DNA sequence: ATGAACTTCAAAAAAAAAAA
């Protein structure tokens, strides 16, 4: 199902009119495009660049497939009418003079050996004109821009002659029906069967087609070569029988997806993702829309690519699917590819690990909270950064958190050391880091990592018993009477104590508390100073003795506990309330 | 109650928006916004815009933020959206919930941004609150029908044989222009204190800057019609006439896209208006949208319509947009916001970018594109980035949106006809477009401005010290370099003897149209007696803009066609030079620095080297050109015409993306970032302010004559929000790219005066 | 939560404490500065210093209380308190310096608990 | 440079007064919470040392990387603003910078610094090494309210015309510090810090607190430096061994003790003498 | 001759909230 998933969205792309490479070719990254005449006569080098801002290498051609050339006499393979700058113009960067004639010498030949099989052409008859020139070829590398296509490793001419204006040589409808002729003929007289992935007869393919967009190189994505991978004899790829034509199809499958909108990482893990059969889009629905509904196979993917990104967009919303989205989340290993998801499941059970995280991430916010609702993991993970979210560290944080958040898994106890070291080294604990360290300590919690314990809710729980999550709380209303006492501080009690009090309570809830009778004579509404008195009374009514040192456990509740109770106090009645009912 | 709008009066009273007749207005506002496409479905969003409104708690905010009866910012825009989903249908609903949920916070995605499936999710509380309070005092239950069946009417009185899902954000974009159109003027008729938009009230000449439409055609487009032709009978106006008799004739047919091919000087801007009326008048067409590449051309259109039609030409340069006040703009400028004006002339990048727009502001225009003859000047420079989407909207806006795309560029954009490169359709353009024009490629023989000298067939490239020699043998020399370096680097190349003039984007936009001015008063020098002195002139793309110079020669860079027919509309500009002027290509050095100008040139030099570019300024090898250029770099850009397509399935139909489709949907790929380098314009010294933007190259030089002695400063940047006095600032930008400023630290005032570092 | 027979010289000052400004407070509620106010800050960590003064100023609070068996009530927890503080100690301990704002606060919910004191009273 | 290695125990008091207050707790002494013994910082000794040789020194060769406004990439960029300008290729220019640093800064060539940071200057670990201080006995820190008769921002001046804003002052009644020391001689070698400036750092040991004095300190004291000079650049013993021969305890029957007549030092210079010197530098 | 050693292959890939 990994590959009849995607064999059965090739056969729907190549039938949702999507333009994807029709069985015998291959959407290559063609960057320096020949332009030649009828007759030869090297007219110009365009270079069809210009995208995302590493130039990736050319307008993607629909050309003939790559042959998997890989090999010590990689020479003799020679891709039909593009190749290479060593191929099309014996031409050798750094690959040295014999390694790049010899491969010369039989793209000349591939394409001679074409000419002869289809003449009267003059798009081929030309580049065999021009492949029987050198001169003109020499000529290739005294072209305006020849230059920096020298610079770029393993570039791709190929040979568009003029008069033809945006069609190849190897997109005329001769060439175009030699390859589908070369690929019907040449490429069914093989081992007769029998398909893994359909299951027909298919004549089998081994040599699976270099899946690019993985790997630094595209690298043949069910391939078993090495002396023990191969199960039976089976060497290289009837050790998995997949027939030819359904080897192209998923091969161009990923090739488009790992090339197309379809690509996304979920974290460090580049996924292609494409909604599976659409139903059969129900009468009413159908009847607005014509044709009629169309199952174009990457249609809603950003169902599930703006759920991945909600993780960092922090829009995530609870998805009810039931529309099930194949989220291939293939990785490299060096040039094999390690299918690392494999998801048929809908939306709504792949956010199973983001609703957990958003979940374990529910923090308390009052009115008009100028936090968001679900809080955007670079602006949650800004608030155990330096000052802005680029420093932290990207192997034990973001690249781990958002793993251990897109997975559900155990936050790394580097977010209570960072996020403790920013609760107490800004003095303040921002939602995001009251939120991150509730998720922490949930799934702390949930691993069995953090025994005692229970876990945290959204709200503040007046109960909880918890030495450093009481204290936490013993905190938020110390700092909100002093917050209400002097409504403008410039040294609060966090500003000044939080440091300590946070992870040292007795060297400071001694002393806190001394402060705090002068805080609640100085409210100026004296029934708010009982009020607050009061609540203070019930926090350190679950406190028996304020804790020497508190664990990195707790300086996480005390985070968690002074925002609970801070939003418990800057809640609407909360503490008027909870007042009124004692 | 329910309190819509609270406008606190200019009397120091307040009154109430009823949501009653807010809601009821915006509705009944765009009913009529729609013709057959969405006139009673556009209403079932009007009627639901602001259903939100109703909110127990926006009830509480609207009064608290406009101070009615004595800061929260609610959502509101939702839950009308998603009262829409629960009633009408699960299609229908989300149709009409893009409108609505997004008629404040701009049109949304489904998914990505803004998306309104989370926000309709997290709808569900808001909708409850606000239903509540729409069945809790008034509005009778059937105030909101929701008819579907009624519904399914205008859909399918429009969408013939089912919905085209590729094209079915254009009326979830025109059908919300009608939205926001509708409550902007009906929020605004209550912000200003009309209490209706459609009646006298707002339609009251003080309200929101009328214009005529029809009746102004005959008197004052026949007034400029007949005072023009009668005024010359030479070898222009014999085929000026041969334009616009034919431009008149074309208007009979039906043929709703048709497009201009009308060389520099040969009526282009006469005609394509006259085209453009004769065709509005015909075929019920209710305005007339002029699109411009640049707001260069924007200043050459507005003085000739004006000549032509007085004051009714409405106009946002959107770069510009000069700061003069008190009801000529701001009142005028009032009717551009929306384009509700039968001659709006902007540029086709506040055009297109709001014809595929998200934002609320953008989108209020896609009204009146529909249904008027959009005119696309210099549309040849329609980016071939993205040119799939706005071919795919254009062919469908001509298709059934009564609209008539008018392309009245010199050569000709190719917008595809079928560009099918294996089978599939890429680029599916505009079908059978009439040239209006009887002979496209003799008349650009008869009207052939310009001989053209490409370079030679080899691969030589002409050297940058070379060419200052080739331009020092020969007077009055445009010399269009493709990038900035090399227009520093030709600048650094020409002798003193003399006057060279730099113009690149390493310059201000007032600066240029300073430079440009005292170009065209040399140039005049040169005709109406002569400069001693050489003239010549270093520019890039910038004179490419249609700026008006009568150059007797202009060598141009190696690159693309549509660049040389440019640089040739520099050349012999108007005529009244000998026999013809001379444009000469030149194979600079490593040229064209990326991106399209180097697709450019690979196309112009893969032509003369292959037979191709026999004459080339004719049009058969401009088209040849664009046939090459549009399949040369990908037609669509990010993804915008696969954003657009709606993509319809029963759990999430119609799951468009619009602030994904129009946050991506950049014309100017404005890539790096926008330094202002302070150069003094000018000043009048009467208490100066005038920065004198689009008098520069009238009032400054008739009264200061081109002795290059002017003195005079104007300095800005007060550091003030004033919510205004914004086009002192990036009206005199420059760009660098972001690899040229870590090599300057900032080292400010280093931008000479011919060029920045 | 409160341990009544807690032992922790810092928490039995701290109810002690609690119980004189509960008396302060209930002698005369409307009251500027109560020894929370004013005490609470050496009480909590020089208990010598006040809580010598604090009983010189506790009888007449004890006085001052409107109802003369309230006074008993809360004199009688004060005996309480006290038969678990040996003596006032020089300087309170640092975990003694918390457990006296522990015992204030302690004792202040157990003074405040409705019943708890009247109650816990009858059954001595 | 120095060829011996030292390890030194300095027994510094407080008498009236915050010696080290922790910004993460008010300003209340740094205290080990569950012994309740006072904590005075490395860096507040070689800072109140810093503040002895910015006073004594004020000589190049001796600066102190220093006071307020000292941003120190300033200093550091002077350091390669030298005869390392160019002519110490980046890679060893910044050892180079190390070396200026340590030449110049004495409390770069006696403590390290973290000077990596501006035209990177390198990263010295510093010979003299003192460690926390932890009191003897458990500083019963005071907490002495205070009054001021005036106030600060025209915004907490009084709604009457009483201003006042009473503020705290955080005092050990009595707290004998037991900073133990190392003079680590490999490092010495990497800063240039010599016999010269080891005998700064002795007499700064001794006599930083008669100069640092602050309403916050009230009254602090060297009450001994008692320095092991091993005979070897290593250890002639382990250093623990050594700090174990200053035994300070509180005298015999003082409850808490508040002054340094409450504690006996027990100096034990019994055996050390295999190859190592004992100089009671302090006490 | 079989299986390690080696030689070719190919030339990455990049994001991320408002708020109506
Ligand atoms: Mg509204």
């Amino acid at each position: 199902m990994i590959l009849h998933a995607l064999t059965q969205y090739y056969q729907r792309k190549a039938e949702s009119d999507g333009g994807i490479a029709q069985e015998g070719f291959e959407n290559k990254e063609i960057p320096f495009i020949i332009v030649i005449d009828k007759q030869g006569n090297f007219i110009q080098l365009e270079d069809t660049r210009e995208l995302k801002v590493k130039k990736k290498v050319g307008r993607t051609f629909l050309v003939p497939k790559g042959l998997g050339r890989s090999g010590s006499k990689s020479y003799e393979v020679s891709n039909l009418l593009w190749d290479h700058y060593g191929y099309v113009l014996a031409y050798a960067g750094e690959k040295g003079q014999e390694q790049a004639d010899k491969q010369h010498a039989s793209f000349t030949a591939k394409v001679n050996e074409l000419k002869q099989a289809l003449p009267d052409d003059a798009g081929v008859t030309a580049v065999a004109a021009f492949l029987s020139s050198a001169e003109e070829k020499s000529k290739v590398m005294q072209a305006a821009n020849w230059a920096e296509c020298a610079k770029v490793k393993g570039c791709n001419l190929s040979f568009r002659l003029v008069d033809e204006a945006v069609d190849l040589v190897c997109q005329s409808k001769a060439v175009r029906e030699y390859v589908s002729q070369a690929n019907q003929t040449q490429s069914d007289n093989a081992q007769k069967g029998i398909c893994l992935v359909t299951g027909k007869a298919a004549p089998i393919a081994r040599l699976h087609n270099a899946v690019k967009g993985v790997n630094a190189k595209p690298a043949p994505f069910a391939s078993v070569n090495l002396s023990a991978f191969e199960s039976y004899g089976k060497e290289q790829g009837f050790a998995f029988p997949i027939g030819e034509q359904a080897m192209f199809e998923y091969t161009t499958a990923l090739n488009t997806l790992l090339a197309g909108e379809n690509r996304f990482r979920i974290g460090d893990v580049t996924t292609v993702c494409w909604g599976a059969k659409r139903t059969p889009l129900e009468e009413s629905l159908a009847s607005m829309i014509n044709g009629g509904g169309k199952d174009n196979p990457d249609a809603h993917i950003d169902a599930v690519k703006a759920l991945y990104k909600s993780l960092y967009n922090g829009q995530y919303c609870k998805p009810d699917g039931e529309d099930k989205f194949y989220l291939l989340g293939l990785s490299p290993n060096s040039a094999r590819i390690v299918v690392r998801f494999w998801h048929e499941t809908t939306v709504a059970a792949l956010s199973e690990s983001i609703a957990a995280w958003y979940d374990d991430l529910q923090m308390v916010r009052g009115e008009n909270s100028p936090y968001p609702e679900y809080m955007p993991l670079p602006r949650l993970l800004g608030n155990l950064v330096l000052d802005g979210k680029m420093e932290n560290l990207p192997s034990d944080l973001i690249a781990q958190i958002t793993d251990a958040a897109l997975n559900n898994r155990v936050l790394p106890v580097s977010l209570l050391q960072a996020a403790l070291r920013r609760n107490k080294a800004e003095q303040k604990i921002t939602y995001g880091r009251a939120s991150l360290l509730k998720a922490y300590i949930n799934r702390a919690i949930r691993a069995g990592r953090l025994k005692n314990m229970k876990e945290l809710t959204m709200g503040l729980d007046r109960n909880r018993q918890d030495i450093g999550y009481v204290l936490g709380r013993l905190f938020a209303v110390l700092e909100k009477i002093q917050a209400e006492a002097n409504p403008g501080l410039n040294a609060t009690i966090a500003d000044r104590y939080f440091g300590s009090a946070s992870s040292t309570p007795i060297a400071v809830f001694g002393t806190l508390m001394r402060l705090l009778p002068h805080h609640l004579n100085k409210l100026e509404f004296e029934g708010r100073a009982v009020q607050l008195q009061w609540e203070i009374r019930q926090i350190l009514e679950h406190c028996q003795r304020f804790p020497n040192h508190l664990n990195l456990e707790q300086q996480g509740l005390f985070a968690i506990g002074y925002y609970h109770e801070t939003q418990f106090l800057f809640t609407k009645d909360a503490l008027k309330n909870l007042f009124n009912e004692a | 109650d329910y309190i819509a709008h609270a406008r606190q009066d200019s009397s120091n009273a307040w009154h109430s928006h009823p949501l009653q007749k807010h809601l009821q207005k915006v509705a009944q506002l765009a009913k009529r916004f729609a013709g057959r496409y969405g006139s009673l479905f556009a209403e079932y969003a009007g009627l639901l815009h602001d259903l939100g409104k109703f909110q127990e708690s926006f009830q509480k905010y609207i009064r608290n933020a406009s101070g009615f009866e004595k800061l929260r910012k609610i959502p509101h825009s939702t839950a009308g959206a998603k009262y829409a989903v629960e009633r009408l249908n699960p299609f229908f609903g989300h149709l009409l919930a893009y409108l609505i949920a997004g008629h404040h916070a701009g049109l949304a995605d489904w998914y990505d941004k803004g998306s309104l499936k989370r926000r309709l999710q997290q709808a569900d509380d808001e909708l409850a609150a606000s239903l509540s309070g729409f069945v809790e005092s008034s509005l009778p239950e059937d105030f909101f029908p929701l008819s579907d069946d009624d519904l399914m009417r205008d859909f399918f009185a429009f969408w013939e044989d089912g919905a085209k899902l590729e094209e079915l954000h254009i009326w979830m974009r025109f059908l919300f222009s009608c939205l926001v159109d509708a409550d902007f003027l009906d929020t605004e008729a209550f912000m200003n204190g009309y209490a209706d938009a459609d009646a006298a009230a707002a339609a009251a000449a003080a309200a929101a800057a009328a214009a005529a439409a029809a009746r102004r055609y005959a008197e004052q487009y026949a007034q400029l019609s007949a005072a023009e032709d009668a005024d010359k009978n030479s070898s222009l106006n014999q085929e000026r006439h041969a334009i616009l008799q034919q431009c008149f004739s074309a208007a009979e047919t039906d043929r709703t896209l048709f497009s201009l091919t009308v060389p520099t000087g040969g009526g282009k801007t006469l005609a394509s208006l006259g085209f453009a009326l004769k065709h509005a008048l015909k075929f019920g067409k209710k305005r007339i949208i002029y699109a411009i590449p640049f707001t260069s051309i924007i200043e050459q259109n507005a003085n000739v319509f004006r000549n032509a039609l007085g004051d009714d030409v409405v106009l946002e340069h959107h770069s510009n947009l000069e700061v003069k006040e008190d009801k000529e703009t701001a009142k005028t400028r009032l009717a551009t916001e929306n384009w509700d004006a039968p001659l709006i002339v902007t540029t086709n990048v506040q055009l297109f970018e709001s014809l595929f727009a998200a934002k609320t502001s953008r989108c209020r225009k896609i009204h009146n594109i529909a249904d008027s003859v959009v005119i696309l000047d210099e549309a040849q420079q329609l980016p071939r980035d993205f040119q799939k989407p706005i071919t795919d909207m254009m062919r469908v806006l001509a298709r059934d949106y009564g609209v008539t795309f008018v392309l009245c560029t010199a050569t000709q954009p190719e917008l595809g006809k079928n560009i099918d490169a294996f089978g599939r359709t890429i680029l599916e353009g505009l079908p059978d477009v009439r040239e209006i024009v009887a002979d496209k490629i003799a008349l650009s023989e008869k009207l052939r401005r310009v001989r053209i000298k490409m370079p030679p067939p080899n691969g030589e490239t002409q050297s940058w010290q070379k060419i200052a020699d080739e331009i020092a043998a020969r007077p009055c020399v445009l010399a269009v370099v493709n990038t900035r370096k090399h227009a520093q680097k030709l600048f650094a190349a020409l002798p003193s003897n003399g006057i060279k003039l730099h113009l690149s984007a390493n310059m201000c936009a007032t600066h240029c149209s300073e430079v440009i001015a005292l170009v065209r008063r040399y140039l005049a020098l040169y005709r109406a007696g002569s400069l001693h002195k050489p003239l010549w002139l270093v520019s890039t793309q910038l004179i490419e803009a249609g700026v008006d110079l009568d150059f007797p020669c202009v060598y141009r860079a190696m690159a693309g066609l549509d660049s040389i027919a440019q640089a040739a509309g520099r050349c012999n500009r108007e005529g009244k030079l000998p026999q013809l002027g001379e444009v000469v290509v030149f194979r600079a050095e490593e040229g064209a620095p990326s991106g399209s100008l180097k697709q450019g040139q690979d196309i112009t030099e893969e032509m003369l080297k292959a037979g191709l570019l026999d004459d080339p300024l004719s049009p058969l090898a401009f088209a040849e050109y664009f046939r090459r250029f549009n399949g040369k770099g990908d037609v669509d850009k990010h993804d915008i015409t696969r954003l657009l397509t709606a993509e319809a399935s029963n759990e999430n139909p119609l799951a468009i993306k619009f602030r994904t489709a129009a946050e991506r949907f950049h014309l100017i790929d404005n890539q790096g970032v926008a330094l202002i380098v302070p150069f003094i314009p000018l000043a009048h010294w009467e208490k100066d302010g005038s920065p004198q933007i689009v008098e520069a190259e009238l009032d400054d030089f008739f009264r200061r004559h081109l002795a290059a002695a002017a003195a005079a400063a104007a300095w800005a940047a007060a550091a003030a929000a004033a919510a205004a006095a914004f086009p002192q600032p990036p009206d005199n930008p420059d760009n660098p790219f972001g690899t040229d400023q870590p090599l300057l630290a900032a080292a400010a005032a280093a931008a000479a005066a011919a060029a920045a570092a | 939560g409160l341990d009544r027979n807690r032992q922790d010289i810092g928490y039995v000052l701290g109810r002690l404490f609690a119980v004189l400004e509960k008396i302060q407070a209930e002698a005369n509620p409307g009251l500027n500065a109560t020894i929370a106010d004013r005490y609470f800050g050496s009480a909590s960590s020089t208990p010598i210093a006040v809580f010598g003064t604090l009983m010189r100023l506790l009888p007449h609070h004890l006085n001052k209380l409107e109802f003369e068996g309230r006074a008993v009530q809360l004199q009688w927890e004060i005996r309480q308190i006290l038969e678990h503080c040996q003596r006032f100690p020089n300087h309170l301990n640092l975990e003694q310096q918390g457990l006296f704002a522990i015992g204030y606060y302690h004792e202040t919910q157990f003074l405040f608990t409705k019943d708890a004191l009247k109650n816990l009273f009858n059954e001595a | 440079t120095i060829e011996k290695r030292y390890d030194f125990v300095f027994l510094f008091d407080v008498q009236d007064g915050n010696p080290n207050g922790d910004p993460d707790a008010g300003n209340l002494p740094r205290i080990d919470p569950q012994t309740g013994e006072g904590l005075v910082t490395d860096v507040c000794l070689k800072r109140k040392v810093r503040n002895f040789i910015q006073m004594t020194q004020n000589d190049e060769h001796h600066d102190i990387f220093i006071r307020e406004k000292g941003i120190l990439n300033n200093l550091i960029d002077e350091a390669h603003e030298q005869e390392n300008v160019k002519g110490k290729e980046k890679g060893e220019k910044t050892e180079a910078a190390r070396q200026y640093m340590c030449s110049r800064y004495y409390d770069i060539r006696t403590f390290g610094a973290v000077m990596t940071t501006g035209k990177n200057a390198g990263q010295v670990r510093g010979p003299v090494q003192l460690t926390f201080s932890r009191s003897i006995d458990p500083i019963m820190t005071l907490e002495h309210s205070i009054t001021r008769m005036a106030v600060t921002n025209e915004k907490d001046a009084s709604e009457t015309g009483d201003n006042r804003t009473m503020g705290r002052k955080f005092t050990v009644p009595y707290g004998l510090y037991r900073c133990h020391g190392f003079i680590s001689t490999h490092f010495a070698k990497q800063t240039g810090f010599s016999e010269n400036d080891l005998e700064l750092f002795w007499q700064a040991l001794v006599n930083m607190f008669d100069h640092d004095h602050s309403a916050a300190r009230g009254q602090m004291n060297a009450r001994g430096l008692y320095v092991f000079e091993h005979s070897n650049n290593l250890g002639d013993a382990p250093a623990d061994s050594l700090f174990k021969r200053i035994q300070v305890v509180k005298k015999d029957g003082v409850e808490v003790v508040r002054s340094f007549d409450d504690y006996l030092v027990s100096v034990d210079d019994k055996n050390l003498e295999e190859t190592k010197l004992l100089r009671k530098l302090g006490g």
